[PDB]
């Protein structure tokens, strides 16, 4: 009943709301979606059935999408190119701002390498990739500020700004590496791994308040709670790979985990209360207060405005 | 009874013996008694008469004994120079030894007490051209030190604030210093001082003395005046950023943030709530508050900052998490 | 209460305590004897006056009290008293108007005309500097325009200039740095049309001024040769 399902024609890989001003008591209404597994993929912007406002033909596949600010959307293509789009609200038109065509490319060989994940702290854009590379750019710089080459032989899947000038990266062999952007060396400060297992890690998230709490997800569908200072807790959850984990921004006591089996579970800390919000595969989710949106591989967008009712 | 000066006595022999015992202990003070003597003094400087008399006494005795104004402020200047000389592997940082740290802390507590109970002592210590305590204390906060020391520095700064004109000058220096990152520091992201230290060091230590101290200082400053035109040329004139910081960050932490001590969870709330109260108490609704102007900051027409009271009300007459958290706080209580 | 502390008091402490009670005369006397510059007393008087300009009845009563102590409203006795002490005990060294103008613009009080005029003839540059230091862009532009005209000829007395394109080229000075800072602020994002117009007219006026300066160089070189 809560969820209103509008069927689109493109598999939805990413769903992210437009950051809302805290001072004003406004409710988030505009969110953005990115599509994959199609000949001509695209980036759409919707307003809460959701009505699409504007969309742009995105070259390649939209792997990861982050909202830099209210008017800028940073998208990572599957060809490695990291692009920034400027939203002109007055004319409802998305326009290309700045792009780094060869941000990620495999060593020596010809052809391209995919950009798995991006993270943003205006004006710093750190992008990891399948190749061992942690390229760092700036909103107005036409050049790459720093490139940690051969950082990880294995494909890196995700990235997040632990503290400042520090990034936590997960890789295909099950290793959480703490990196530092000030040290000029190309070696990780610390490497956290489960003893004996090499289960790949797909997702990583940091607690909004305390910076020492990091939650990650593996191919075994297990939620591992880590303490970067001191895995504290291993939680059995899904019976299949956990693609994305997200903490609720306003009230962190709530957590949402999406798996390919098709279950948008909700964890409530405030005895963890686990409930199935949805009745193919759920790829992404984004929550901001009482509003949540998730995109599935069944070419559908599920939007709720009364999540906690 | 610790101070020898129709009824007042020609100094009674007991009073004289006690004053001599106070003075005799200061001559050739060993290093091991430097702290308990300081705390004895801190215990003697209550009762404003007593406060003034001990202030003058110990100011004259240091007219070399390790207890004197020159020694204190010279030590502060030395620590400032040495902490600025290792700013960017600088010579292995002589992170103040625990003993020297406790010594500085006892000294600053004694100073806070004396300038709290004797206004004349306050005006006398603030203006000494050689010591310049306000500039030295405001220069040391910008350096990296342990949190307890930043808390004692802020308590001393507060005690020096119970005097009106010092408050206007102090607001001037506080916002020329950028102790709390108010102007986007060429792409500030998330703070320089208070914000970052609170999020990363304090949250990790699971104790929040720095935040309590900064809220107390803001409270004392706004008491003597809600200041006007805090910045010009840099930023936009108004008391909006300090409010935004306080409200958002401290109320969040009120809810969900690890505290080693259980009691510390409530102190933070009470401290920020006090300033919210004093901000709302003086807001008398005027017909010009409900007209708003748009200032052109960096070519982006941004709504100006209405008085603290306008925004402290408009978020109350709706169901903003301020009201929800207030009702939840009453419920918990 | 202060009598006890008075027993052991230095010169500076005494001055500060006295300037607090509202005893400017005594403060000035003490300062003159010990040869200490009296900018502190000037600034304290300025602050008292500012507080009284926008205040209530208790403020008014205290004002009456200290005005009596020093010597048709309590604010009026304050300003004439200011003028007297400033002119009489004048110091040709920063005790003039700089400290007062500074505190005034710090607290957002539109400058009064008397102060403005006085500081204009003796030191125009620093006034322009404070105008542009703070966010008084319009005022800065106006002062620039005024100075330009004085150099050309009209109204040179107000700006202390004795060279209206006469005799030989000997006395000139133009604040290029400040003008450049102003032009930068006016064309920051090219959004405010008002700012744009000011910029354009200012630039036009400057051009005429400098063409006049070129005619003047021709003439002067001819004269010398």
């Amino acid at each position: 009943d809560k969820f209103a399902a509008k069927f689109v024609s493109h598999k939805i890989s990413r769903t992210r709301w437009r950051p809302v001003s805290a001072s004003s008591l406004q409710q988030p209404d505009v969110f953005a979606t990115g599509s994959w597994d199609n000949e001509e993929n695209k980036v759409c912007v919707w307003a809460t059935d959701p009505k699409q406002l504007c969309d742009i033909k995105h070259p390649g596949d939209v792997m990861d999408m982050q909202f830099l600010d209210k008017e800028r959307i940073v998208t990572g293509s599957s060809t490695g190119t990291v692009t920034i789009f400027r939203h002109h609200e007055n004319n409802q038109t998305l326009s290309v701002n700045q792009r780094w065509e060869q941000a990620h490319y495999h060593v020596g060989s010809n052809m391209r390498a995919p950009c798995t994940a991006i993270v943003c702290s205006s004006p710093e854009i750190v992008s990891v990739g399948e190749d061992g590379r942690i390229n760092c750019f700036r909103a107005e710089s036409r050049d790459v500020l720093r490139t940690i080459d051969d950082a990880d032989s294995s494909t890196m899947h995700g990235v997040t700004f632990l503290r400042t000038t520090e990034i936590l990266t997960v890789n295909s062999v099950g290793q959480l590496k703490l990196w530092d952007l000030r040290k000029q060396g190309n070696d990780p400060t610390q490497i956290f791994s489960v003893t004996g297992e090499r289960v790949p890690l797909h997702c990583v998230d940091r607690h909004p308040n305390q910076q020492h709490v990091v939650a990650t997800g593996g191919q075994d569908g297990m939620l591992c709670i880590w303490d970067v200072r001191h895995p504290m807790s291993l939680l059995n959850a899904h019976e299949a790979e956990m693609w994305e984990v997200h903490f609720h921004p306003s009230n962190p006591d709530h957590l949402f985990t999406c798996s390919e089996d098709g279950s948008l579970w909700h964890w409530d800390a405030s005895q963890l209360e686990i409930t199935n919000l949805l009745p193919l595969s759920v790829n992404s989710l984004d929550v901001l207060g009482q509003n949540l949106v998730c995109g599935t591989d069944a070419e559908a967008i599920y939007v709720t405005r009364r999540l906690f009712s | 009874e610790y101070w020898c000066p129709v009824a007042h006595q020609r100094p009674p022999q007991r009073q004289v013996l006690l004053s001599k015992f106070v003075r005799q202990m200061s001559d050739l003070l060993p290093a091991t008694l430097y702290l308990p003597y300081l705390k004895m003094l801190r215990g003697l400087a209550s009762g404003p008469q007593c406060a003034h008399y001990c202030f003058s006494l110990l100011k004259a005795n240091g007219g070399g004994s390790p207890v004197s104004w020159d020694h204190f402020f010279h030590s502060l200047m030395l620590y400032h120079e040495h902490l600025r000389r290792d700013l960017p592997r600088h010579p292995p940082l002589r992170g103040i030894t625990q003993r020297e740290l406790d010594g500085l802390i006892a000294c600053l507590q004694l100073t806070c007490t004396i300038i709290d109970w004797s206004e004349s002592a306050r005006l006398a210590l603030c203006e000494h051209a050689q010591w310049m305590p306000v500039v030295v204390i405001l220069g040391l906060l910008q350096c990296s030190i342990p949190p307890l020391l930043k808390a004692e520095l802020l308590k001393t700064l507060a005690a020096f604030g119970k005097s009106p004109e010092i408050a206007a000058s102090l607001w001037q220096s506080l916002e020329y210093t950028q102790i709390l990152q108010t102007v986007r520091a060429t792409g500030l992201r998330q703070g320089v001082g208070i914000e970052v230290e609170l999020n990363e060091i304090e949250s990790r230590c699971e104790e929040y003395p720095l935040t309590r101290a900064f809220c107390q200082l803001i409270s004392t400053l706004v008491e003597s005046s809600f200041p006007t035109n805090l910045g010009a040329g840099l930023r936009a004139p108004g008391f909006e950023p300090y409010l935004q910081f306080l409200r958002d960050t401290v109320f969040l932490r009120y809810r969900t943030r690890a505290y080693r001590r259980a009691a510390e969870k409530w102190e933070v709330a009470e401290a920020v709530l006090d300033v919210f109260y004093k901000l709302l108490k003086d807001y008398e609704p005027q017909p010009e508050d409900f007209v708003d102007q748009y200032v052109e900051l960096q070519g982006e027409e941004r709504v100006a900052f209405k008085p603290p009271g306008f925004s402290l009300m408009h978020h109350l007459l709706n169901e903003s998490p301020m009201l929800e958290l207030c009702l939840s706080l009453m419920e918990e209580g | 209460s202060t009598a006890a502390i008075a027993g052991s008091s230095a010169a500076e402490e005494m001055v500060a305590l006295l300037v607090q009670a509202g005893l400017f005369d005594t403060a000035i006397s003490l300062c003159q004897t010990f040869k200490l510059a009296l900018t502190s007393v000037f600034e304290g008087l300025a602050c008292k006056c500012i507080r009284l300009q926008q205040g209530g009845e208790a403020a008014q009563a205290e004002a009456w009290e200290w005005l009596a102590a020093n010597q048709s409203s309590a604010t009026d006795e304050a300003w004439r008293l200011m003028i007297s002490y400033l002119d009489k005990y004048e110091a040709k060294n920063t005790l003039y108007h700089h400290c007062i103008i500074n505190k005034l613009l710090s607290h957002g009080v539109p400058l009064p005309n008397w102060l403005i005029n006085r500081y204009k003839a003796m030191d125009a540059a620093e006034l322009l500097r404070l105008y542009l230091k703070y966010d008084l862009l319009e005022e800065a532009a106006e002062l620039v325009l005024e100075y330009v005209d004085a150099l050309l000829g009209k109204g040179h007395q107000y700006f202390g200039i004795q060279a209206p394109l006469s005799a030989t080229s000997q006395l000139v000075w133009f604040p290029y740095s400040a003008i450049d800072h102003l032009r930068q602020a006016l064309g920051e994002n090219e959004s405010n049309q008002h700012n744009q117009a000011i910029l354009s007219k200012l630039q036009r006026k400057m051009d005429e001024y400098f063409q006049k300066l070129k005619k003047a160089t021709d003439d002067y070189k001819k004269l010398v040769q």
